[PDB]
């Protein structure tokens, strides 16, 4: 499972 | 960083960011945070991306190490070594966790700045909580749902289902309860509910806006192609 | 880390390159060598892996910033930051350059560990080369050159031509010439002669021996490559 | 041009 990142 | 200028402060973490220096890159927006003004929205991307950076990488170390402990588990080491990296997991967690408290949060009144304030305020707890055993455990996931919850309350009120920050706060908390909360059903839920609610606000965006806002929701659908 | 036993601080280094943390490894490996104890060849390669990578990183950064600050001059913060990076690379320059000094050199009598170090110490001037301007260049360009002809001399007459640290120390000394001493005949003529004397010699290797000298031999064929 | 890498 993947949060969001830093940068799109 | 008491004596640099707020504003050399801020251009040096943006050179930082493209030398990819994010321990730098922190040190310097948490001397911005101390100065005590008010950050606006590019200055606060500039620190969740400089800490986000910083605590990844620790963390996708932890668990290198933690894999190893465990499969020897199956001298001290690996536990010294883990235990090491962890205490200075938790020291940048605490760090990025009392800027907030001290006193980003209770001075953000935008929804767009509180909510934001308050997604980190979770993501931070759920760091930790990553880390945490037994009791204590309990209490830090608690503190990381209290704040998810608060941004998620402002974010149904304030802002459009397709707003990037309020995607990615939903993004994150489903993340928690798969990952932390030991709720895969309330995972599922939220991302499936955010997901179906973006695509229905999608016709009132811009061609820019619209872009934003599908790739946070690719994200969510890539979770739910896993978790299903 | 004069506290941690000499086998624990070679146990961490090993972790900490698993979990990609290579200032944690280059620490340890610093303990390791103020023990005071020669190191092997696998400790050999544990010490400069850190370094080279720590530095690595450094010079990567130094370089983002130093093409930003020349093209600001065609206020004062790139400049300062551009600094600050360049000092904390040459300090960890002259580290390794200390410890070669006080006391691996001096200690090492075979031929594999002396031009091992050797190597470093060429390679730790050439980068603090890069950074300098000016007579304080001459110098340091001198004392690169030095250091790798030493080497050079030890390994021609010790080593086959196909041994991986010959390979490599010739491999960075035709760098030198072309990078650092406007010597582009020099590096292309030493890189063409490494690689001939090699292909000839491939024949009395085992196969693992083959595939790391032939590893070798390609990165000068690509160099050759990009320099004809 | 390239140097040689810390690892094969
Ligand atoms: C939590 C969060 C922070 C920032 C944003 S953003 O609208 O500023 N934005 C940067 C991060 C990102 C990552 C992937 C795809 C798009 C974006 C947009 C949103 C949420
Ligand atoms: C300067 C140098 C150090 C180590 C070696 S090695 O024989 O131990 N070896 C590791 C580095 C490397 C990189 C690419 C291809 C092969 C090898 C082998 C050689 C030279
Ligand atoms: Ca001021
Ligand atoms: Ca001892
Ligand atoms: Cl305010
Ligand atoms: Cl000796």
């Amino acid at each position: 499972a993947g949060s969001i990142p830093g940068r799109r | 960083m008491g004596s640099m200028e707020r504003a050399s402060l801020i251009q040096k973490a943006k050179l930082a960011e493209q030398a990819e220096r994010y321990e730098d890159m922190a040190a310097f927006m948490k001397g911005a945070v101390e100065k005590g003004e008010e950050l606006s929205c590019e200055e606060r991307n500039l620190l969740s991306v400089a800490y986000k950076n910083v605590v990844g990488g620790q963390r996708a170390a932890w668990r290198v190490l933690s894999s190893i402990e465990q499969k020897s588990n199956e001298g001290p080491e690996v536990r010294e070594y883990r235990e090491k990296v962890e205490t200075e997991l938790q020291g940048v967690c605490d760090t990025v966790l009392g800027l907030l408290d001290s006193h980003l949060i209770k001075e953000a009144g935008d929804a767009e700045s509180r909510v934001f304030y308050l997604k980190m305020k979770g993501d931070y707890y759920r760091y930790l909580a990553e880390v945490a055993t037994g009791d204590d455990k309990k209490r830090i996931i608690d503190s990381a749902r209290s704040a998810y919850q608060e941004a998620m309350d402002i974010s149904k009120k304030e802002m459009p289902p397709t707003n990037p920050i309020r995607l990615g706060l939903a993004l994150n908390f489903s993340v928690f309860h798969y990952e932390i909360a030991n709720s895969p059903e309330e995972a599922i839920s939220l991302a499936k509910t955010t997901f179906d609610e973006a695509m229905a606000d999608l016709h009132t965006l811009s061609e820019d806006s619209y872009k934003d806002s599908t790739l946070i929701m690719q994200l969510l659908r890539d979770n739910l192609t896993l978790w299903t």
